[PDB]
């Protein structure tokens, strides 16, 4: 049951924002 | 005599696996020999790799069968029809 | 080569062991009805039936 | 024109033909065959 | 169900697309994952559903059913 | 069952006729293959 | 303004599975109807067959569990085909990092 | 361009010999033999003659 | 120019329109006409009983299907060891083109 | 469909991890439904195989008695 | 009764594209019936009929 | 006693479902309504429920 | 532009082949003649004889 | 501006399972015989019939 | 090579497609 | 260099496959009878399963 | 899948440090 719909974008905006600041 | 029609029907399609795999080769083979002709680009290889002779265990129907007729007498009554389906 | 000209064809293997079809097949079912030895009844039906 | 204002209106509502497996009163038949 | 395409009047936003569709994929199969769950259990609950058809099938009437005529031979 | 395998032993009189010219069918085809290979060996070089 | 026009997947839509089946009980009307005959007054010495499957139901119950040791091993199964899977999607991410470097 | 050896064949124009109209002539010589009008024997004779 | 109308490569088609309707069940035939005075004592014993052996055929076939499930189990943990095996293959193939 | 004519791919890359991750549920729930449709099937056969021969035996003796 | 209902089938190969030749000239405007909700009250009015 | 279920013959409505010639000229006057027949199908249900 | 369906639906029917104990299906085997594939050997041979 | 009927299986076919009724018919089974399982030495040379054109040309 | 191309995709449909005519036309026969 | 062509035909990848144990259906009756032998069977059919 | 996945967020600290 864990979880439901969302993780992606907050995980992906995050990972992104590290891999941007590179 | 239906094992004969039915194990050559079988037979054909066994050889029509590996005749349609010859054809695959055909293609396998102008897929590296275009790859080769550029030597770099089009490169053929493989192979079904991973786990690709499986664990097919089938250990299929290898029933032993022993009919035990227990013979004192007939109607009384021991048809003891024995399967050993063993998985070989 | 140029390729052609073309004869397959069944002049007379087609004409097949087909027999008409049919074998000439006549099925004379001569029912012979005895009773106590001596013929009381001959009914001899003909079929010619296809095959 | 061909063209959203010729209008493809296409939403795709599958027409769901819903098959059961019933035919009319076949649910009871009351059985008055007791012949005794 | 029949969605339409309609709408599309014509490469950031390319993997914009292939970012957006995908945080909604982990979005679709996480709750796919909780629909699964409920094929986890819905499977689980059949198994016990059997076994529990077995149980009363074997454990009280048919065992039952057999020696109440042994005892009554 | 001997007078229908009676009347099956004319039936491979026409079956051995018929397989005959099959077999001449497939060796007028082996012959046509054997021309479409020389043919394939000079469409696939010039 | 050129646009691919929209297709869908209406195969979906099409779901007929017109499937109906014999969901009547007691084939043929049956049920265990009272014999009762002539008072027959024989003295039976009633030599026992013993049945020790009255009910030997825990082993149909077990029947049951010979199948669910199935559905367990087979739950384990597809749990390692979709961790296969999954490091196949581990080798696209890596066949990915091999097409940067080559 | 000596062609006409290919002659697209050839397998071949067949009048073949693969007849069976050449009727298949099913002389079936039901030869009851009854004694006083009992069966005895029945030599039935197929002469199963292909014409 | 494409020739390619969005969305016509797939449309996964669920139309398999299949009627089974057939009778499974068939009236397995009793019978007990009038059952009269058996005083006749001739009934011997008989208590011949119950191979089945197919049965136990069937028990062998359910832990051969059981260690089928368990050997493609094992099998797909080699193949998931074999896919371990082609992410270092893909790993060493992207630092040989790196060297 | 027959048509005649970085930033944003590092969260496709991040996404793309993790719907691997969703597709190995939805690849373990195609490996827990290939288990648990043979252990169903296990089940709702097991007793109608070894149980399917001694219970066999337990009747035969029951028919043996009278 | 086995019923089983019949299956979707419907003009999957339209829309292609929507055509262009003549295209969408789109009449929007809405508030329309709601007529449906009327309806659903003459089914309650048949509905209190069952219900007395 | 054997009373017959026949004369329920249900009829396949089979609107031309295209609007205004090729894809559309007009879109507004399509007569959103339709839900109304079927609520009015639901009427006929309950009105069966009532009238039985 | 050339968007013509060459393909054409080459319309199979297999309805249910009810009990065929009608034992008066008479054999005939009758092929293949396609002296025509032999005119298109003889003009592949013609055509070959062009090109050289 | 070319795209064409890239579909395979035109109306959907295939061959589906039909089975019927178990009519036990005995059939003697007067074989036609097929030289032709695949005379395919024949369209290989079909492709050579056409490789001996493409030497030529 | 546009007219071998075309020579070797045809000359199984010519000769071949006769002697493959006959071939399936003494199965259509057979049965 | 290159143009090797030998790959799979289904050898590299196979069925496993097993049975044909022989199923020995040495059928016998007897039949006593009333303390007397009315006849007396003993067949052997071997099955190839 | 409710493992959204701190060893990622582990691995894109490090490949950006190393960056």
């Amino acid at each position: 049951v864990s979880k439901p719909d969302l993780t992606a974008a907050l995980r992906d905006v995050r990972q992104q924002y590290e891999s941007v600041a590179a | 005599r239906l094992q004969d029609e039915i194990q050559n029907m079988k037979e054909e399609m066994a050889r029509h696996l590996r005749e349609y795999q010859d054809l695959l080769n055909v293609k396998m083979a102008l897929d590296i020999e275009i790859a080769t002709y550029r030597k770099f680009s089009s490169l053929n290889l493989r192979e079904t790799n991973l786990d690709s002779l499986p664990l097919v265990d089938t250990h299929s129907k290898r029933t032993l069968l022993i009919k035990t007729v227990e013979t004192r007498d007939g109607q009384v009554i021991n048809e003891t029809s024995q399967h050993h389906d063993d998985l070989e | 080569p140029n390729f052609s000209s073309l004869n397959l064809r069944e002049t007379n293997l087609d004409s097949l062991p087909l027999v008409d079809t049919h074998s000439k097949r006549t099925l004379l079912i001569k029912t012979v009805e005895t009773r106590d030895g001596q013929v009381i009844n001959e009914t001899s039906q003909h079929h010619d039936d296809l095959e | 024109g061909p063209g959203t204002a010729s209008r493809p209106s296409s939403s795709r509502s599958y027409v769901t033909t819903s098959t059961r497996t019933y035919s009319l009163g076949s649910a009871l038949r009351p059985s008055t065959s007791r012949s005794l | 169900y029949a969605s339409s395409p309609g709408g599309v009047y014509a490469t950031e936003f390319k993997n914009t697309r292939t970012n957006e569709k995908v945080e909604l994929q982990e979005l679709n199969d996480r709750f796919a994952n909780y629909i699964d769950k409920v094929r986890f259990l819905e499977q689980q609950n059949k198994i016990l559903l059997a076994e529990l058809e077995q149980l009363k099938g074997q454990g009280k009437s048919r065992l039952g059913d057999l020696y109440e005529e042994e005892m009554r031979e | 069952d001997v007078d229908n395998a009676s009347l099956a032993r004319l039936d491979l009189e026409r079956k051995v006729e018929s397989l005959q010219e099959e077999i001449a069918f497939l060796k007028k085809l082996h012959e046509e293959e054997i021309q479409e290979l020389q043919a394939q060996i000079q469409e696939q070089h010039v | 303004v050129t646009t691919s026009t929209r297709t869908y997947s209406l195969g979906s839509a099409l779901r007929p599975s017109t499937s109906r089946s014999l969901y009547a009980s007691s084939p043929g009307g049956v049920y265990a109807t009272r014999s009762s005959a002539v008072r027959l007054r024989s003295s039976v010495p009633g030599v026992r067959l013993l049945q020790d499957s009255v009910d030997f139901s825990l082993a149909d119950a077990i029947n049951t569990e010979f199948k669910n040791t199935r559905t367990n091993e087979k739950v384990e199964l597809q749990e390692l085909n979709d961790r296969f899977a999954n490091y196949i999607d581990k080798v696209r991410f890596l066949e990915q990092q091999n097409k940067i470097l080559l």
